């Protein structure tokens, strides 16, 4: 019995994207994150999205 | 990203709208100024008479 999950997953758009999108045409995922890990000087994200 | 071209399309409706209505009003302001224009003798001819 394996236990295979139930539904589709979801990757919804940031607020911040969508500037980027528009000036840029280019979507860099988790762009809150990236900003808070070159603040922090932390080099490793626990997921990549 | 869609919200954005929601109110977008608003926005050029209001432009498209606001920017008619005027060159109606100015195009009301060429046209009695034509008017005058073809109902206005010159100078010498009011003159003499």
């Amino acid at each position: 019995t394996v236990s295979a999950p139930a539904t589709y997953g979801n990757f919804v758009l940031s607020p911040e994207n969508a500037v980027t999108a528009i000036s840029y045409h280019s979507i860099l995922a988790d762009f809150n994150s990236y900003k808070a890990h070159l603040t922090s000087g932390q080099p490793h994200l626990p997921n990549d999205s | 990203l869609d919200k954005i071209l929601n109110v977008e399309a608003m926005h050029t409706v209001l432009r498209a709208l606001k920017n008619t209505a005027d060159a109606m009003e100015r195009g009301l302001i060429h046209s009695f100024l034509q008017t005058l224009l073809r109902k206005a003798p010159p100078y010498f001819v009011v003159q003499t008479l």
